[PDB]
């Protein structure tokens, strides 16, 4: 069934796809501690909104010529933005958590991304400023260990999917430098 | 109020003309009684309202005229309609092990106003 | 009397239906975590007419071609189409969480529907945009998150009833792609 996932991912246009109970239980047989994943995945996503908006302001916090007259995120319109790129690239990472597999953050995300931004002038130093307080904003959450918020989860341990999430973002890091 | 419906023939897999556009409508009122608190269903005919539809077109227009995006040689990474596109992640867990269920979807990816 | 609710959602000849003060806790009797359900489309019913008009106007700006010339809500007689069909969906989705079951959404709404926009000429993309929008909605609506009005409800936890809703949009989506 993760194929299907794939084949909506790639088909170039919107679309949808859902998992029942019955096709949910291949998932788990298929997937390594899938009950930790599952949860992982959520723990993001339920706070990606809270995850992209500081690191953005994270980022503007300690380089404050970005909003400066002509910087890249000075009147309204670049400000939202660089809030998409930083909502895009999260959620490819989540999706690479749940598939298991960095390809897909790759071949869709990654690649042209270098190309991309230099013709749009985009600063790429200060581009993986945000991109590493996403790295440290998720595993607090997968470890449960945030500030402000702290999530229900049946006891255990996810250890391993926290190293895992932090090869995938470190991948973008490498693509843009 | 006259309203020019499509041909038939071209939602015939959906249902019938005597049928179609008749969706539930539902009212459901709260008393601290709950010897008089109740619930209604009924299904009625949602005829589109031309008046509120002239008024969405009004206020539309002002996204109409601030542009749509920058391009360059550069597109061939976005070779569909994947500018700005993203996959869509929902995770479902329940009370029952059989209603839990997943969705993943691409879909564009815009930040409105408020944020 | 739940039954009686799924007669006339298939057009059965009654004119309406109703439950009295016996009949409306023998019916959340039935349906376990009534009050709670209850509480949950009492607040996506009553924002209905807020949900859809915010979510067309959202998918608009996502695509402004859709009201330009040869777009398929450009005109005042199409864009009056198209508000009916998010009023229309989000009816029947409403009533599903209603019985708690997808069978009267997924088998008096959305077989056959897939087909027609394809004779009609609906672009699927837009329209994914259109019910992607209504699905973030009601999950505010229904934990009480909303940015801009506050309901008034029993504190409590209503997470599996707001992914519930989670799941019938779901499935909308993957019908029109
Ligand atoms: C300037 C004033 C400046 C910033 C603005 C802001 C940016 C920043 N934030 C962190 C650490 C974290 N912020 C997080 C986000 C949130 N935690 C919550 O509980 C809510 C739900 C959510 C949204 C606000 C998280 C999760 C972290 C990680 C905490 C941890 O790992 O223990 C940093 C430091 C991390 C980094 O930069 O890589 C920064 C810079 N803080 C500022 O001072
Ligand atoms: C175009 C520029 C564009 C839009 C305009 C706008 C559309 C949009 N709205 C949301 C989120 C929500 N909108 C809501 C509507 C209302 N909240 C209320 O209190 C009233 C009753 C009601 C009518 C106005 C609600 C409840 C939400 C969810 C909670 C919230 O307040 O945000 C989105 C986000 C959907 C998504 O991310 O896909 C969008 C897109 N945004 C635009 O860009
Ligand atoms: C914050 C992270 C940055 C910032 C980002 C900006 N990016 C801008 C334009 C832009 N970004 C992309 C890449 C994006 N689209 C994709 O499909 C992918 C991968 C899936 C991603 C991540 C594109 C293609 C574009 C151009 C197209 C468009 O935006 O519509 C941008 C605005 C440029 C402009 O308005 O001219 C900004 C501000 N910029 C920064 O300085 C911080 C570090
Ligand atoms: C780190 C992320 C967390 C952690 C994760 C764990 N979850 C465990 C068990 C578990 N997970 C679920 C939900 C999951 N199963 C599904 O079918 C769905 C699909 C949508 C998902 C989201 C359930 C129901 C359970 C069972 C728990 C129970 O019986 O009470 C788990 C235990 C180990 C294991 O089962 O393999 C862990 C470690 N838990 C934490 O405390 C951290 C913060
Ligand atoms: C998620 C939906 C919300 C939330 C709602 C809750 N309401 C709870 C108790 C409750 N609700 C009602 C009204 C409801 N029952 C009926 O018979 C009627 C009539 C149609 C409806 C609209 C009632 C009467 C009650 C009982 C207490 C009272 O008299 O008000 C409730 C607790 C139930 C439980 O789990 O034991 C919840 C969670 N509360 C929230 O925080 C989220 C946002
Ligand atoms: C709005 C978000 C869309 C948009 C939708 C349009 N649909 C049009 C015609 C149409 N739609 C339906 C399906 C609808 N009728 C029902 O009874 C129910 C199911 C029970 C559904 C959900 C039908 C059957 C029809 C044809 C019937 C009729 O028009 O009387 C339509 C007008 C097409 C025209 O010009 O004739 C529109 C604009 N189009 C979009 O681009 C957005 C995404």
């Amino acid at each position: 069934m993760l194929d299907a996932f794939s084949r909506v991912v790639v088909n170039s246009d919107a679309k949808a796809a859902y998992v029942g109970g019955s096709d949910l239980q291949a998932l788990k047989s298929f997937i390594a501690d899938g009950n930790k994943r599952l949860d992982a995945v959520n723990s993001i996503v339920s706070n990606a909104s809270c995850m992209v908006s500081d690191a953005v302001s994270g980022m503007i916090c300690e380089n404050p010529g970005l909003i400066s007259p002509g910087g890249n995120c000075y009147t309204n319109r670049r400000m939202a933005a660089c809030l998409r790129d930083g909502e895009i690239i999260l959620r490819y990472v989540s999706y690479a958590l749940l598939a298991g597999d960095a390809s897909v953050l790759e071949d869709r995300c990654l690649n042209g991304l270098k190309e991309t931004y230099i013709a749009l002038g985009v600063p790429t130093n200060s581009s993986i400023r945000a991109v590493s307080i996403m790295k440290a904003q998720a595993v607090a959450f997968i470890t449960n260990t945030a500030t402000e918020r702290k999530m229900s989860f049946a006891a255990g341990d996810c250890t391993s999917l926290a190293s895992e999430v932090a090869s995938y973002f470190d991948r973008v890091g490498a693509a843009i430098s | 109020g006259k309203f020019d419906h499509a041909p038939i023939s071209t939602y015939t897999s959906l249902c019938s003309y005597d049928k179609v556009n008749k969706a539930p409508q539902i009212s459901v009122t709260n008393v601290g009684s709950d010897e008089h608190s109740y619930v209604s269903v009924t299904s009625k005919y949602i005829a589109p309202d031309m008046a509120a539809a002239a008024q969405m077109l009004a206020d539309c227009q002002k996204y109409k005229a601030g542009g749509n995006a920058p391009t360059g040689k550069w597109m061939k990474y976005y070779p569909g309609t994947t500018v700005n596109m993203a996959p869509y992640i929902s995770l479902n867990d329940t009370g029952s092990d059989s209603s839990r269920t997943v969705s993943v979807t691409l879909d564009k990816v815009k930040i409105s106003p408020n944020k």
